[PDB]
RNA sequence: GAUCUGCAACAAACUGAAGUUAAUUAUCGACGCUGCUCAAUGCAACGAAGCAGUAAUAGCAAUAUUACGCAAUGCGCAUACCGUCAUCUGUGAAUGCAUCCCUGUUCUUUGCAAGGGACCGCAGCCGCCUGAUUUCAACCUCUUUUUAUCUCAAUAUGUUUAUGAUGAUAAUUGGAAGAAGAAACAGAUGAAAUCUGAUUUAGCCAUAACUAAGCUAAAUAGACUCGUUGAUAAACAAUGGG
RNA sequence: GCGUCUUGCUGUGGGUGGUACAGCUUCUUUUUCCGAAGCAUGUAUCGUAUGUUUUGACACAGUAUCGUUCGUCGACUGUCCAACUCGGUUCAGAUCUUAUCGAACCGAAUAAACUUUCAAGUAUGGGAAAUGGUUUUACUUUUGAAGUAAUGACCCUCCUCUUACUGUCGAUAGGUAGAAUCUUUGAUCCUACCUGCCGGGUUUACGGAGAUGAUGUUAUCAUCAAAGCAGAAGUAGCCGAC
RNA sequence: AGUCUUAUACCUCGGCCACUGGGCACGUAUCGGUGUUUGCUAAGCUUUCCAACUUAGCUCACUGGACAUGCACUGCUGACGUCGUUGAUGAUGUUUGCCAUCUAGUGUAUUAUAAUCGCGGCCUAAAGGCUGCCGCUAGAAAACACAUCGGUCUGAUGGUCCCAAUUGAGGGAGAGUCUGGGUUUGACACCUUUUCUCGCCACCUCAUGGGUGUUAUAUCCAUCGUUCCUGGGGCCCGCGGC
């Protein structure tokens, strides 16, 4: 997203390549954390 | 929204941060030791006059030995060990504070490889629970427990 | 020092004077007493005359007025506050898990385990009110026989017509709380509702000059919700034809 | 079980104080000739402090951002450590590889393993810590603004365990509060406190207008309390520094 | 025959073809609207009769849109000291900031050289093996051209260290045998292909039973599970056509 971001001169474009990168990092980061969690009660499943 | 936009880099430097910081801190808390347990025994001369079935006493002491160490590196795992600094208190305006806390924990995590030693320690331990038989031999009515 | 390229410093003087002296011009303190200042402006507190704003009038003057000036006051005006409502945002207690801090003092028949406090992060009970409303009966009452609505059906008449009611709802007779609202009683908004000149027209004035600068009245047009109320125009979802 | 005024909710309804301005009418005046009277209705107002011509308009000169930690003086020091080095800068110079050596400087570095010692110097907790006061409840139910409590708590109060935090002097530096003397109405002296500066709620305490109840005294005794100061607070910007 | 221009050829034939970064122009699938005539599609006036004109448009041109081509070409990005001002910025030298790669395969040569064997390093010291860089080929428009709602949900079992029965299955390796292919002549011999046999082949996977270890291990293996693809016989559901 930042090779784009680099040049791309068009605030229109600019705000929506960043809303883009918002949204992505966004579902990333609550995947992260959610596979996290699941992790956790699965660790906690196995040793019981 | 353009403080917002922080959590483009900050939650996962931080995040890649404290990966590090678990990957390496597993590692060096190894704690190793080492042990090893025998069964040698212990003679004790039993006097031929008290006329004794068995001519020597014998005990058996579990011995037990163990040496371990620990190899810690020279490093500061103390104070840098720390939640995430916003935690929940992100209300609070800072621009410099992250960017203090990171340049300070990578100098922390990259001022480590000057020292790496420590100590160790051993011991030597018996338990003894030898309940031991003995008779008067050519009179087995008397007997003696030990 | 390139060394037949020159530069730097030593501030005594040199035209250009950055300060004062030498001379000229202008000003004020021109009275300085406890004392004359960062070189000048400047006085808790020192001395006299006259009245204690200036000018004029009838008047020494007080006295009364006027013109200017000064001071004070008044939601008269506004400013910050709260007083004031309204609309909206917003509706609550106990339960665990996860983090940090401290701790051999009866720690210990394996040298390394066990206790106490903190708030955040994650999961666990149910009601309530407000916003504003659906629960119930129209089941004796024939001359003092509530109305309206969602509605039906037999019979007579070869018309263009005549009759009989159960269930529910409303005109709120009563209550839950719901259509919107997990940590409660606090915040946010409002205290507005017009203006143009910038369009035309009409009228006045001859205009700096041209007679009509400029001004006045009507209408058009343009800018214009401060949050609350509703619908409407358009894109969004709308399978097509013979 | 019944009837009753008043009282508290005004529970319901009704009427009522209005002022100013806007506008209308009437008389005089050249119908508001620059004056006067009455009147329908509407709006605003019926709070504090501030500014009231510091209200407004024209000219001159000037007005960068962000984020930092600090800021009455000097003294050993209440207080910073690897102090004899690290890294860089510059240079009288030398060996002349671009290179090497030497000197000064800069930033890091000397206090002591803190201070403190009436043992909470200042905060935290516990007491089979009692008195007294206050706040609940119960009982008698009658007490002199009635009484009694093996009462739930708080305050007061004595003792007591950990942890945190902190020297003084010369300043007659500046200021603050109290007290006294003289008096200029300010000054002087002494005591106590504070100093990066000057800024918000809350918490504790102080004195304290006025008010309230009682008593024999406009007098006294008890209760509340206006405004104000002080301990943490909690948040601006003021210059200087980056 | 002479001159100019376009096209091929001609060096390039956009910086690459891995990206027209953008601009320019003509060319064009061309599409809408106008200027629109000689003549024309259908209709029509003035209705016995259309046997004499016009109308909506059509040739072509212009306008706007779209596509493509090459390039004489050009850019994209604006901050330091600024300059007098202009309101925002008009200029000055400046420097930094671009579309610009990764992946898979291949690689000389000479030769008797420790002489290598595209270039260079590692292990073993042999008839060597591993790896870094470069060269030559294909994919990746990824890259510049190019993608645009939120929120929620979306597999298990056992093994993996050793041993025992080879107990069974499957797969690999070897030895031969045979069918054919390649060098050699007529061959053999060697390489290679296919069929079959074989097994103390501690080869691998699975199936069985045990034990060892805590430092057995898979970033996996095997089995089943859901979904998808291919061939669909057919009925439970089941209609249409024949």
């Amino acid at each position: 997203y930042d090779r784009k971001i680099a040049s791309a001169r068009k605030p229109a474009i600019i705000v929506k390549l960043r809303q883009r990168k918002e949204k992505a990092l966004k579902a990333l980061d609550k995947m992260r954390v959610r596979e996290e969690k699941k992790m956790i009660r699965e660790f906690a499943t196995q040793a019981a | 929204s353009l403080w917002l936009s922080f959590r483009y880099e900050i939650m996962p430097l931080y995040y890649q941060s404290q990966d590090v910081l678990d990957v390496i801190a597993n590692s060096t808390s190894e704690f190793m030791t080492s042990r090893d347990f025998v069964a040698k025994a212990i003679n004790i001369g039993i006097p031929l006059e008290w006329n004794l079935d068995q001519e020597n006493l014998v005990s058996q002491p579990r011995h037990n030995v163990m040496v371990k160490s620990k190899l810690s590196p020279e490093n500061n795992i103390g104070k840098t060990l720390s939640v995430n600094p916003f935690t929940t208190a992100w209300e609070l305006l800072t621009l410099s504070f992250v960017v203090d806390w990171f340049v300070n924990f990578g100098d922390v995590i990259a001022g480590f490889t000057g020292g790496y030693s420590d100590d160790s320690g051993a011991t030597a331990s018996w338990r003894f629970d030898d309940k031991k038989v003995f008779h008067l031999k050519n009179i087995p009515s008397a007997m003696v427990i030990v």
